[PDB]
C-alpha cells in the first residue's frame, strides 16, 4: 500500500504488465489444456440402467449413485490420494464436470465402441465390440466368442488388481 | 489427428506464417436398429463373419460390413466355421446358402 | 449461467441390437497450424547506445 | 466351379 514505493516503481515502466500479461496467458493455457484433453466430446453419454455387457463389470470405473461427488471408486480413491497479492483462480471446468467428461467418455466407448469419435453414437453390443477389437489387433472373433467368460473374469481381475494397487501403493 | 472423422485425405494451403490443412473425412449418417447376433447356427455348426457383421431387419438375416448399411446372403463364402453351436452365447438359428449346392443338383 | 457441456444423449444399449449406417457424409474441415514467426535482428550496441 | 460340373 506504500504510495512512495509504486511511484518509484513506475519509473521502471511496463514490467509489472508483462508480468501479469504472462501469468494472465499462463493461466488461460491452463483452461485450454483441459478443454483439449477432456471436452473431445459435444454429447453427453450415459449407460443405460441394465448392466448387461455380457459379464464385463465396470462398476469401478463408472460414477457411483450413492455418492454424492458423482465419481467412480477409482477416482474417488485418486481425489484421496493427492493432497500479498497473490490470487488463486479456479479452473474453468470444475471437479464434478470433468468427472462427467469422463463418464460421457465411458458411456461413450462402452456403448458405441469408437463409432462416437468419429460421428453420431453407433450403439453395439460389448461383445461384439471386444470382437472388433480382437480384429483390429488379428484375432479371429470365434476365439473371443467361446472364451468370453474367460476374458470377462479376466478382465475384472485386473480391475480389481488395479484398485488395490492404487490403493496399496503411496 | 487429421480431422474429426474417419480421415480419407487432407489437402495442404500456405498461409502468411502458417499453414492450413483440409481434411476431408467420412462420416457416418442415417443409420438404422437391426437386430444382431455373434454367430449363426446351421447344421450343428457355428459360422462367423470373416470380414462383416450379421444384421437382421426382422424377418430375415443377413451380413453386411460394419462401416456402411449392405446386405448380402449369408453363404459359406464371407462366413468361417469354427466349432459348434453349445459354445457361443447368444448363437441364433439360420440358413446357409451354398453356391456350389445348385451346381451339382444340376 | 452454469455452463451446460453438452446435450444429452441416452444410447439406447441391449446386448443383441447394432447401429448401422445407411449414409455418409464428406466431411471437409480446417485446421490453422503456426509454422514461422518474424526473423528479427537487434543490433545490442546500437540499440542501447544508438 | 464351371469345369467341374461340366465333368
Ligand atoms: C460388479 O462388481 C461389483 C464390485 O466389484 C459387485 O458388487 C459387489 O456385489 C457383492 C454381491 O452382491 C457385494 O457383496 C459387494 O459388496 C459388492 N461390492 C461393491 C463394491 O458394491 C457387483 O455385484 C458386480 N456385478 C455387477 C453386475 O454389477
Ligand atoms: C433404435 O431403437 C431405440 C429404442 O426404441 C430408439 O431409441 C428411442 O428413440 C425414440 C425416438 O427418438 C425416443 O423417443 C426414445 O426415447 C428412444 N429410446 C431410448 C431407450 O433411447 C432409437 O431411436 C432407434 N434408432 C433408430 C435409428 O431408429
Ligand atoms: C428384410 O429384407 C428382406 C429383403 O428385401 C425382405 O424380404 C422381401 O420382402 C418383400 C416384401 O414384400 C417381398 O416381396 C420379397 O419377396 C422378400 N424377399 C424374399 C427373398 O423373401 C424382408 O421382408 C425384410 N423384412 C422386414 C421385417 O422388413
Ligand atoms: C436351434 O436348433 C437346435 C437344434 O438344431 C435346437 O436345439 C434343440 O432344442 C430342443 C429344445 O430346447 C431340444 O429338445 C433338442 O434336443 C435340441 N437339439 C440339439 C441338437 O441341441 C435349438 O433349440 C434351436 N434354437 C432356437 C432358438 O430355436
Ligand atoms: C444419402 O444422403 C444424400 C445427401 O447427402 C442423399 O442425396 C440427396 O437425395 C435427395 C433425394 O434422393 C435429393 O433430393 C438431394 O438433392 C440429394 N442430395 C445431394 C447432395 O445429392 C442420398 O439420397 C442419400 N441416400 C440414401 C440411400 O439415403
Ligand atoms: C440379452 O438379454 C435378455 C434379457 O431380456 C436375455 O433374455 C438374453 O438371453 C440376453 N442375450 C445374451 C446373448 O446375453
Amino acid at each position: 500500500d506504500s504510495t512512495e514505493c509504486s511511484n518509484l516503481l513506475l519509473q521502471y515502466g511496463s514490467f509489472c504488465t508483462q508480468l501479469n500479461r504472462a501469468l494472465t496467458g499462463i493461466a488461460v493455457e491452463q483452461d485450454k489444456n483441459t478443454q483439449e484433453v477432456f471436452a473431445q466430446v459435444k454429447q453427453i453419454y450415459k449407460t443405460p440402467p441394465i448392466k448387461d455387457f455380457g459379464g464385463f463389470n465396470f462398476s469401478q470405473i463408472l460414477p457411483d449413485p450413492s455418492k454424492p461427488s458423482k465419481r467412480s471408486p477409482i477416482e474417488d480413491l485418486l481425489f484421496n490420494k493427492v493432497t500479498n497479492g497473490l490470487t488463486v483462480l479456479p479452473p474453468l471446468l470444475t471437479d464434478e464436470m470433468i468427472a462427467q467428461y469422463t463418464s460421457a467418455l465411458l458411456a461413450g466407448t462402452i456403448t458405441s465402441g469408437w463409432t462416437f469419435g468419429a460421428g453420431p453414437a453407433l450403439q453395439i453390443p460389448f461383445p461384439m465390440q471386444m470382437a472388433y477389437r480382437f480384429n483390429g489387433i488379428g484375432v479371429t472373433q470365434n476365439v473371443l466368442y467361446e472364451n468370453q467368460k474367460l476374458i470377462a473374469n479376466q478382465f475384472n481381475s485386473a480391475i480389481g488388481k488395479i484398485q488395490d494397487s492404487l490403493s496399496s501403493t503411496p | 489427428f487429421c480431422g474429426k472423422g474417419y480421415h480419407l485425405m487432407s489437402f495442404p494451403q500456405s498461409a502468411p506464417h502458417g499453414v492450413v490443412f483440409l481434411h476431408v473425412t467420412y462420416v457416418p449418417a442415417h443409420e438404422k436398429n437391426f437386430t444382431t447376433a455373434p454367430a449363426i447356427c446351421h447344421d450343428g455348426k457355428a459360422h462367423f463373419p470373416r470380414e462383416g457383421v450379421f444384421v437382421s431387419n426382422g424377418t430375415h438375416w443377413f451380413v453386411t460390413q460394419r462401416n456402411f448399411y449392405e446386405p448380402q446372403i449369408i453363404t459359406t463364402d464371407n462366413t468361417f466355421v469354427s466349432g459348434n453351436c453349445d459354445v457361443v452365447i447368444g448363437i441364433v438359428n439360420n440358413t446357409v446358402y451354398d453356391p456350389l449346392q445348385p451346381e451339382l443338383d444340376s | 449461467y452454469t455452463m451446460s457441456l453438452g446435450a444429452e444423449n441416452s444410447v439406447a444399449y441391449s446386448n443383441n441390437s447394432i447401429a448401422i449406417p445407411t449414409n455418409f457424409t464428406i466431411s471437409v474441415t480446417t485446421e490453422i497450424l503456426p509454422v514461422s514467426m518474424t526473423k528479427t535482428s537487434v543490433d545490442c550496441t546500437m540499440y542501447i547506445c544508438g
